[PDB]
RNA sequence: AGGACGACAUUAGACGAAUCAUCUGGAAAGAUGAAUCAAAGAAGGUAAUAAUCCUGUAGUCGAAAAUGUUGUCUCUCUUGAGUGGAUCCUGAGUACGACGGAGCACGUGAAAUUCCGUCGGAAUCUGGGAGGACCAUCUCCUAAGGCUAAAUACUCUCUAGUGACCGAUAGUGAACCAGUACCGUGAGGGAAAGGUGAAAAGCACCCCGGAAGGGGAGUGAAAUAGAACCUGAAACCGUGUGCUUACAAGUAGUCAGAGCCCGUUAAUGGGUGAUGGCGUGCCUUUUGUAGAAUGAACCGGCGAGUUACGAUUUGAUGCAAGGUUAAGCAGUAAAUGUGGAGCCGUAGCGAAAGCGAGUCUGAAUAGGGCGUUUAGUAUUUGGUCGUAGACCCGAAACCAGGUGAU
RNA sequence: UAACUUGGGAGUCAGAACAUGGGUGAUAAGGUCCGUGUUCGAAAGGGAAACAGCCCAGACCACCAGCUAAGGUCCCAAAAU
RNA sequence: GACAAUGGUAGGAGAGCGUUCUAAGGGCGUUGAAGCAUGAUCGUAAGGACAUGUGGAGCGCUUAGAAGUGAGAAUGCCGGUG
């Protein structure tokens, strides 16, 4: 028996153009282009979930060595006297502590500082 | 079993692999025969036993021998095997092919010494191995050509 | 032992059926690839396509190798136009294979057994069927209480049994050298006169 | 159609109980003036096919 | 060579069972309920899907005429055996030979057996030919004259059917006014192009407009079915709008993210996106390609390891020192029954004679090679190979028969 | 924690750089030909600005968690003015 | 429960998705099938549902069978349109 085309290419390359939807022009409209950039967008969002923690990390370090700066301390040396006071609290929770509560943040300085 | 119902043994069936159909399959594009070359031409490939230009083995070997035209070839019968008939029977060619010991008589019925004769029996062949016959008279029988 | 039933359903006798045929355990593996042989043969496999060289013309390059700025081409009958000859394809064969006749019988005896030991198997003493008369036989089936879908066995060729049935759909009628898996595989029940019972178990 | 034996390797070879094929030996034709004693000797005795060449030429013996 | 009568068949036809109601709906065959026929539940149609509405189907019947095949009469022709071995006959430029070719599975070979050309050239039943040079013996035939049905091959065609064959780029090149249009001096090459609706009920009439086209009105279940008029994807072209954009360096996304606008298969929602991090398409081919190497304008369709028969291996199944049939015949184009010829296995070794669980080599009871001290076989899925175009496309060419000196 | 034997299926036979032992060349070549190792090929991630072959290191998937490698810590740009 | 492995081209091995058709069974459909369009849905992937609109008559599901069974590239063929 013949097993014409029929549906399935047209289902399968309309799910890859709504995939597509929002790209610029022809990337949204053509299904050979359209699919080279959701390609390139799968590649990039694998490589970009593993970028980000190294980003939010960057970024509460930068916040962490301002606050300490405030506090007439380095970064390093605040992360050095933590670690000899034994707190574990990491850079996420301390950065949102000196954002929220600057006297927490004060009592942990000085806690790194007695430690060292 | 019911014909909704039906299944084969298992492991009696197996998908054949379709090459040429998409890169996950793993058989996809080249379609399993690696890159260019003859082997992976269309109709490609040597005859077999080919050396790509070597002389061959079959002719670097020599010929040897004649086939006789006159050979005769003999459905051979053991003694084990005569061990199906009751003791006091007269075996012939007759009785081997109907008992179904012997099914191509070729040139006749040759008995041969393997095996161990436990019965007394009057054995008639063609030919008889010098073993077999001193068996077959052993037990108490006889044997005729 | 099986009860033999008159056509009104009352008791005529009883029977006994080897089990070395309708006792066995039935042989799935073997009666699998009995039904699936019978499919098979029963293919026409009246089937074929237009290969390039079938095609009509084609004959002459549709135009020179190099210099024109086109694909090369050979004949507008290449697999790849549009009206070209079709790759590989379907083409005329068989689909009937053999199986070993010790297979075969052992098919024929797991078809019976399972029939059996489903109580699927039902055996008559005889149809006194004078003239074909589809009401009589729905009602000779509705009597013995069967199923939609019944296999009727006779010892030999009983015309009249064979016309009353004919038209009744899910009722098929067949003797006791015809019987096929397909046939008995496809029955929910099967009603068979006791020489047929007999003659079949000879046989088998 | 059925597959054709090699006919000059079925004159050449000669198959065993076990399988193998039973060959002659190549340098028996002549110059024997330039092959030892020993070697001479030695070439008389018949050999096997190897398994490397086996595994090129099976099909051309398929029937034999 | 005819004739008479009869039968059957073909070429038109005839009869041929049995269903009503309601619901939805434009329409009922659908659903529901209750019935009926069946030697008829094949099929098509009918306003949707019908055994019982129609055409039919099973079954039965039917021919003025022509044709075909047959049977009996008629007609026509026509003796059939044995004994005897005196003589006679029993296929001549033949058989055969030489040289040169050809055909035989057989390539000139040790080349029988059979033909052609050239030249030469028998015997006569106590004869002649063959058994693969040749001779003898034996055995079997009787050339050099002719005829002969059936079993076999094929299908332009007619009749009745069938398909795990196509369904408008498929299937024929051709579903359609196709070997047409068109191209060519010619031989020759050779397309594209199906679908309103159940019914034509195919839009009276009014209005803008020269018309085309349109807006109403009407027909219709539907016109959003209005004429290449079922459905109506994508490329591509427009109109409107929520968010956004005129200091910015962009393989166009991705991860992070305010603001604004929405509100869903209700999910730790959807659209947009100031701004930040990261980031040189895809395929092919390569040591290595963002590559300035190849290919693709875009979208759609179509477009490439298949089948047959053998071989081998693996899995499965049956049977097992056994396993198994082929053609054929019967059967429904089936299964299957029958068919044991044949094939493989149960024993090998040796070039062979041959011997045999051993055999070959060898002077050897030596040594060494190959073997023994169980398992096969049939069918079949998968893998692979061989013969076939053998995964698909592509030469320049070669040969054969034609068409051309406008 | 492999190794070997038998059998079914392959592909490969253009290699490249770097380091090092050598020939050749001119103790030329991103040259060429051998020996030894690694990496690329067929390897993404971090470093070397960018940069197959160098240095670190081998990505089953998810996380806005932690420790480290090479290499780094004035600003671009995380961390010592 | 533990703890071990899971980069990958040629290529080998395995398990699957989807398409047409067939068989058997069991179902859906003018109270609207297929097809088409849209959606914020489900599954580890190929892929599967559901809702609504369009459409107007055919189509699923389960088990097994069989293949003209899956396209993005061949200066591929044809059509349409830039
Ligand atoms: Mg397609
Ligand atoms: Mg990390
Ligand atoms: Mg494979
Ligand atoms: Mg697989
Ligand atoms: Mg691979
Ligand atoms: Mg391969
Ligand atoms: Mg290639
Ligand atoms: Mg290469
Ligand atoms: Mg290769
Ligand atoms: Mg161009
Ligand atoms: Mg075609
Ligand atoms: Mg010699
Ligand atoms: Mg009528
Ligand atoms: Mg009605
Ligand atoms: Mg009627
Ligand atoms: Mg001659
Ligand atoms: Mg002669
Ligand atoms: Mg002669
Ligand atoms: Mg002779
Ligand atoms: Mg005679
Ligand atoms: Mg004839
Ligand atoms: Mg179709
Ligand atoms: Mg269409
Ligand atoms: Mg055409
Ligand atoms: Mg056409
Ligand atoms: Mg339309
Ligand atoms: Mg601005
Ligand atoms: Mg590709
Ligand atoms: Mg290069
Ligand atoms: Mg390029
Ligand atoms: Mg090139
Ligand atoms: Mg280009
Ligand atoms: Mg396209
Ligand atoms: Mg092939
Ligand atoms: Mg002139
Ligand atoms: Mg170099
Ligand atoms: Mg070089
Ligand atoms: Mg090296
Ligand atoms: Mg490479
Ligand atoms: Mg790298
Ligand atoms: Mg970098
Ligand atoms: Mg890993
Ligand atoms: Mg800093
Ligand atoms: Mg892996
Ligand atoms: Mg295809």
């Amino acid at each position: 028996p013949r097993v014409k085309g029929g549906t399935v290419t047209r289902a399968r390359r309309k799910k890859t153009i709504k995939l597509a939807k929002g790209y610029f022009g022809s990337k949204h409209t053509l299904y050979k282009v359209a699919k080279q950039q959701v390609m390139k967008s799968g590649q990039y969002a694998f490589r970009d979930r593993r970028q980000r923690k190294r980003d939010f990390r960057k970024l509460w370090i930068t916040r962490i060595n301002a606050a300490a700066r405030q506090h007439e301390m380095s970064y390093s040396r605040l992360m050095n006297g933590l670690k000899k006071a034994g707190i574990d609290i990491n850079r996420k929770m301390l950065s949102e502590i000196a954002i929220s509560d600057e006297k927490a943040f004060a009592q942990l300085v000085t806690k790194a500082k007695d430690a060292l | 079993m019911k014909l909704h119902e039906l299944k084969p043994a298992e492991g009696s069936r197996k998908e054949r692999n379709r090459v040429g159909r998409g890169v996950a399959t793993g058989n996809g594009k080249t379609s399993g025969r690696g890159h260019k070359g003859q082997k992976a031409r269309s109709g490609g490939g040597v005859r077999p036993g080919f050396e790509g230009g070597q002389l061959p083995l079959f002719r670097r070997l020599p010929k040897r021998g004649f086939t006789n035209i006159n050979r005769k070839e003999y459905a051979i019968v053991n003694l084990d095997q005569l061990n199906k008939f009751e003791d006091g029977t007269e075996v012939t060619p007759a009785l081997l092919v109907e008992s179904g010991v012997v099914k191509n008589e070729k040139s006749g019925i040759k008995i041969l010494g393997n095996g161990s004769l436990d019965k007394k029996l009057t054995v008639k062949a063609h030919k008889f191995s010098a073993s077999a016959a001193e068996a077959i008279d052993a037990k108490g029988g006889a044997h005729e050509v | 032992n099986y009860d033999v039933l008159k056509l009104d359903g009352t008791k005529s006798g009883s029977i006994e059926l080897s089990d070395a045929v309708f006792g066995i355990e039935p042989n799935n593996s073997v009666l699998f690839e009995a039904i699936n042989l019978q499919r098979a043969s029963l293919r026409q496999g009246t089937h074929a396509v237009k290969n390039r060289s079938a095609v009509s013309g084609g004959g002459r390059k549709p135009w020179k190798q190099k210099g024109t700025g086109r694909a090369r081409q050979g004949t507008i009958r290449a697999p790849q136009w549009r009206g070209g000859g079709i790759v590989f394809g379907p083409t005329p064969r068989s689909y009937a294979y053999k199986m070993p006749k010790k297979m075969r019988r052992l098919a024929l005896r797991s078809a019976l057994s399972f029939k059996a030991q489903e109580n699927g198997l039902t055996v008559v003493d005889a149809f006194n069927f004078e003239a074909p008369k589809t009401k009589e036989f729905k009602n000779v089936l509705s009597t013995l209480e069967q199923p939609k879908k019944v296999l009727v066995v006779t010892e030999n060729e009983d015309v009249n049994v064979e016309l009353s049935a004919r038209n009744i759909p899910g009722v098929q009628v067949t003797t006791a050298q015809g019987l096929n898996v397909l046939d008995i595989t496809n029955a929910d029940s099967l009603v068979i006169t006791e020489a047929a019972a007999k003659k079949v178990e000879e046989v088998l | 159609p059925k597959m054709k034996t090699h006919r000059g390797a079925a004159k050449r070879v000669k198959r065993t109980a076990s399988g193998q094929l039973k060959r002659s030996r190549a340098f028996t034709s002549h110059l024997f003036a330039n092959k030892s004693t020993k070697q001479k000797r030695q070439l008389r005795k018949a050999r096997l096919v190897s398994k490397s060449d086996m595994k090129r030429v099976k099909q051309l013996l398929a029937y034999k």
